[PDB]
């Protein structure tokens, strides 16, 4: 609400995405959202920083070894 | 110029030199002036019973309800507020800052050194992203502000031993010229039960009497440590710690101006609550140096050794893999200790080379 | 020309008069600062235009907006001060105390060693000298390199092989207070051996 | 009584610690000698 306009994002797919993030998780996503658009001088948030922004916050990266699964 | 040879003859020595003892009244005057003194009581509010009355405890000793000055500003004379108070009539002399604990003292009174962010080399990526992290929120606050979002509270920089995670943050320091509290975490934990959560409650306490500030946590992999039952009673000890930090970063009470830098090694073992945004909005990759910056990393440390003729820095790049940063500055030490070995007042390129061979021994 | 040396005259009057007006301030001065001064705990400097805080030894904690009949920029926060025992002003400053475990960290000053008592050790020693004390006597050489000295030397070795009596035959030739910190005690004395 | 301060004639103080009162510094008496008095022993001070 007190971002930027996002241009029409689609943010009710953001939400679709099924992702077991916390409300501190979707700050995290718009936080680094605009850290992403004060980097390249944008005020205007577009599908690009926030995704970016996305793969950043909730990257759950695991690499573990494939003989656990 | 009959009597004028240079000014009377006698002027000379008269008009400043004999009136040193002009300046040595001027010490008496200050000595008079501190005579005058009586000094002062000095105790914490406790609370204030009406515009007037206030409960004042002095330390280590016994509590009043006492007066304020005429003149002084009573809203902020807010409860805990240290004070001093007039010896004879008992009544509010003048305000003092909180008392800043004695290895809180220590702690934030060491000198950074002013280094540059030259003397850092090949982090250019997360150099930058830990200057905005950090340093954005400290200059153009208002740009977030316009931009929709609150200023993250701080990150983390976690890497190799030698990585130079330390050496960033106290640049980032220097640069801002802010506060600085450099902590190294397990070396705020006390044997004493409550001791070491009350220390980190000081150090965040400092840290919002004296804003603009950056407390840099080294090796938080040692109070921050995925909560986990059983354990030792300093497992436990530990525990309450982490959960001292965590409510004293994203807590009850907001941070402002204050961001904090967290280095470790072990990134992993870290608590999920530590490791969840808010908290640490950013994780920093301060990994093992690529070739180009080894490079960087040896050109920048080889500034202050003197070189004659010709000193090449691929070579020693692409012979000192492995290397993170401290191992290229003992490098460098080494080649200059090197030069008196056989007494020269320079270095040469064979010189580097054998302390790089003496280094990567020594790593082994 | 006259009117300077009116002047002249003005001012030696000046002088002989306001050198009795000092002496008698240096009077009352002593008449404040007479004699049985009471110790405190300098306990830190406060900014203002600077104001300490102390500890008197009479178990209370003290505010001073002005520090004393002393000079006030060295004054170490923990440097024992004589205050006065009324109106609390640092008369004076005394030299610092003991800080328990370092009075018991013997200093045995005179470690009587001339390298006739080590021996065998020839190229350590030689190796420990050009290590440490020939740096502290050619620091300047040092600088001259644009390089730091070594600050520090490290030996290893069997226990009993003479690496303490090196260390003592060091102390002695640089005539260097010598202090044994031990290594097994340090692991013990729970924590705060840092 | 503790440290002597250099006392040499020019500093005639001392560090004396009044039981649980508190620590102080203090000149001799006339009828003491410096040379009797040195750090540790049990000293007698007056109460002014
Ligand atoms: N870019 C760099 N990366 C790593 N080390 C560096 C770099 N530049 C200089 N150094 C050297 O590394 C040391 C920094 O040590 P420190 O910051 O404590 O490493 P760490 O953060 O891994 O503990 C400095 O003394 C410096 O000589
Ligand atoms: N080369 C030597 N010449 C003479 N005495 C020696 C020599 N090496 C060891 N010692 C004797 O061994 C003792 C010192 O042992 P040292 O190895 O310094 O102690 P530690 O092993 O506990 O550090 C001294 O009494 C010393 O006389």
């Amino acid at each position: 609400s007190k971002m930027n306009l996002s241009e029409e994002v689609d943010l009710e797919d953001y939400v679709a995405r099924p992702d077991k993030i916390s409300g501190a998780d979707i700050n995290s996503i718009c936080q680094e959202s605009g850290m992403l658009a004060v980097r390249e001088n944008r005020y205007i948030v577009l599908a690009k920083d926030f995704e970016k922004a996305y793969k950043t916050v909730i990257k759950k990266d695991e690499q573990e070894h494939e003989f656990y699964k | 110029l009959l009597e004028h040879k240079e000014i009377d003859g006698r002027l000379k020595e008269l008009r400043e030199q004999l009136k040193e003892l002009t300046k040595q009244y001027e010490k008496s005057e200050n000595d008079l002036k501190a005579l005058q003194s009586v000094g002062q009581i000095v105790g914490e509010v406790l609370k204030q019973l009406t515009e007037e009355k206030f409960i004042v405890k002095a330390t280590n000793g016994p509590r009043y309800v006492v007066g304020c000055r005429r003149q002084l500003d009573k809203s902020k004379l807010k409860p805990g507020t240290r004070v001093a108070l007039d010896m004879t009539t008992l009544t509010i002399m003048r305000y003092l800052p909180r008392e800043v604990d004695p290895l809180v003292y220590n702690m934030s009174h060491e000198d950074p050194g002013n280094v540059s962010y030259s003397e850092i080399g090949g982090l250019s990526e997360q150099i930058r992203e830990l200057r905005e992290v950090i340093e954005l929120p400290l200059t153009n606050p208002e740009l977030f502000q316009r931009v929709g979002i609150i200023p993250p509270k701080g990150c983390l920089l976690y890497g190799p031993p030698g990585t130079g995670k330390t050496l960033l943050a106290r640049a980032v320091a220097s640069q801002l010229d802010c506060n600085f509290l450099k902590v190294v975490s397990s070396s705020i934990v006390d044997k004493y039960i409550g001791e070491s959560a009350r220390l980190i409650r000081e150090m965040f306490n400092y840290a919002r009497d004296h804003q603009p500030c950056i407390i840099f946590m080294d090796e938080i992999d040692a109070i921050g440590g995925r909560r986990f039952s059983e354990g030792t009673s300093a497992d436990r000890e530990i525990q309450r710690t982490l959960m001292e930090l965590l409510n004293q970063m994203d807590g009850f009470d907001t941070l402002h101006r204050v961001k904090m830098i967290m280095a470790t090694n072990r990134p992993d073992t870290l608590d999920p609550a530590l490791l969840r945004p808010g908290r640490l909005d950013r994780k920093i990759h301060i990994d093992l140096p690529n070739e180009q910056a080894r490079l960087d990393i040896l050109k920048i440390h080889a500034g202050p050794i003197t070189k004659h003729g010709e000193i090449d820095y691929e070579a020693i790049v692409k012979l000192s893999d492995g290397f993170n940063g401290a191992d290229l500055r003992n490098v460098c030490t080494e080649a200059g200790m090197f030069a008196i070995r056989a007494d020269h007042d320079f270095v040469v390129q064979e010189d580097f080379m054998k302390a790089v061979r003496k280094v990567a021994d020594s790593k082994k | 020309i006259k009117i300077m040396k009116s002047e002249v005259l003005r001012v030696t009057h000046e002088l002989q008069a306001m050198k009795d007006k000092i002496k008698e301030n240096s009077e009352k001065i002593k008449v404040n600062k007479t004699l049985p001064y009471l110790v405190s705990n300098v306990i830190e400097l406060l900014d203002v235009g600077k104001c300490a805080v102390i500890k008197t030894s009479t178990r209370q904690t003290y505010f001073l907006p002005v520090i004393g009949l002393v000079d006030a920029e060295k004054l170490k926060p923990g440097d024992l001060v004589g205050v006065n025992k009324d109106s609390y002003l640092i008369l004076e400053t005394l030299p610092t105390e003991y800080d328990s475990r370092v009075k018991a960290m013997e200093v045995d000053e005179r470690p009587t060693e001339q390298y006739s008592d080590i021996g065998g050790l020839d190229k350590q020693i030689q190796e420990l000298v050009e290590a440490i004390v020939l740096p502290m006597n050619h620091k300047e050489k040092f600088e001259n390199l644009g390089i730091q000295p070594p600050k520090g030397v490290l030996m290893y070795g069997p226990p009993g092989t003479g690496k303490t009596l090196l260390a003592r035959a060091c102390a002695a030739q640089t005539k260097a207070t010598f202090l044994k910190l031990a290594g097994p005690q340090l692991v013990q004395m729970f924590i705060g051996d840092g | 009584c503790t440290k002597i301060i250099n006392a040499d004639s020019e500093d005639p103080k001392y560090i004396i610690n009044v039981k649980q009162f508190a620590k102080f510094v203090v000149d001799l008496s006339d009828q003491v000698a410096p040379t009797d008095i040195e750090e540790g022993m049990r000293v007698g001070v007056d109460r002014n």
